[PDB]
């Protein structure tokens, strides 16, 4: 139920 | 009796040593060697996930190693929480106690740590709320079992692309930038609020983009800390066991606690308020994980019905005085009694 609570659900980038 | 069917194992030499793992684990790739063990990333064909597989280096060479191996296995088998490292699998090629020499632990793969996330984007206040929320949710769980992590820092926090976080790499011994002052200089016994100090150091840095206390040795580190939180008051001095440490502290020019709002202008004031409550010099007066979860900073994420506590964790084994082969046998029993997670 934590992902529903988030303001935004655009994926973070993990390596760059 | 009702022991798991033994998988088919295969052997490969990766770098220094022979790895013998179930065929379930494929495409093993070295991810680096620590002092106590060697770690490969692997594809777990049973779950479809990439995992970390740690081979312990000669875990039963000594009492210290044998007990340390037992300690780690007991701890990973206990911890069952979305925000904490869990034991996915533990295996040995050994068919008996007599041939048991090697222990492999399978745990959540470190896809990215909190530093990798900071490296590749600017976190929003929402990212910071959710990241710190999950750390505190994990800590509520471990602290409720009287487990102390002892070494919280960004490199021990795994984060996926959904900004989901797990606490990894617990301290198993019986950079200092994130360490509570009372343990950095051995002023008194570890209490679980050493972890809260660490969360405060991490949150400050995620808010500002700057390490809070990037000291170069213990003295420089302690002076940076005391410059922000003030020199110890008489009440804290009573609780410091060493006369030498007490004498040293009394030698310091008394300093006032700083106003945090002036160190963190433009940060969410509820974040700064929570930071104030985490970075209190007196470990007895720091907010606990459970209290911290109720702070208004986390209003969006807080759910008192989904912030679970742990089963009590029996650590009486810590005071047992046993032979190498007795620690080894206990470890073997814990391998045997291992029940994999569902699904």
């Amino acid at each position: 139920r934590l992902q529903e609570r988030r303001g935004s659900n655009v994926a973070l980038m993990l390596d760059c | 009796h009702m022991s798991q069917e033994r998988p088919t194992f295969y052997r490969q030499e990766l770098n220094k040593t022979i790895w013998e793992v179930p065929e379930r684990y494929q495409n093993l790739s070295p991810v680096g060697s620590g002092a106590y063990g060697s770690v490969c990333a692997a594809f777990d064909t049973k779950t479809g996930h990439r995992v970390a597989v740690k081979k312990l280096s000669r875990p039963f060479q000594s009492i210290i190693h044998a007990k340390r191996t037992y300690r780690e296995l007991r701890l990973l088998k206990h911890m069952k929480h979305e925000n904490v490292i869990g034991l996915l699998d533990v295996f040995t090629p050994a068919r008996s106690l007599e041939e048991f020499n090697d222990v492999y632990l399978v745990t959540h793969l470190m896809g990215a740590d909190l530093n990798n996330i900071v490296k590749c984007q600017k976190l929003t206040d929402d990212h910071v709320q959710f990241l710190i929320y999950q750390i505190l949710r994990g800590l509520k769980y471990i602290h409720s079992a009287d487990i102390i992590h002892r070494d919280l820092k960004p490199s021990n926090l795994a984060v996926n692309e959904d900004c989901e976080l797990k606490i990894l790499d617990f301290g198993l011994a019986r950079t200092r930038w994130y360490r509570a002052p009372e343990i950095m200089l051995n002023w008194m016994h570890y209490n679980q609020t050493v972890d809260i100090w660490s969360v405060g150091c991490i949150m400050a840095e995620l808010l500002t983009g700057r390490t809070l206390f990037p000291g170069t040795d213990h003295i420089d580190q302690l002076k940076l800390i005391l410059r922000l939180v003030g020199t110890p008051g008489a009440e804290l001095l009573k609780k410091i066991s060493s006369e030498s440490a007490r004498n040293y502290i009394q030698s310091l020019a008394q300093m006032p606690k700083m106003n945090f709002a002036n160190v963190f202008i433009g940060a969410n004031p509820l974040a700064v308020d929570l930071l104030e409550k985490m970075l209190v010099l007196d470990s007895d007066k720091r907010i606990t994980a459970a209290q911290a979860l109720a702070h208004a900073y986390f209003a969006q994420y807080h759910d008192p019905d989904d912030e679970p506590v742990a089963d009590p964790y029996d650590q009486s084994f810590e005071s047992r005085d046993l032979l190498i082969d007795e620690w080894k046998s206990l470890t073997y029993d814990e391998v045997i009694s291992f029940v994999p997670p569902p699904l």
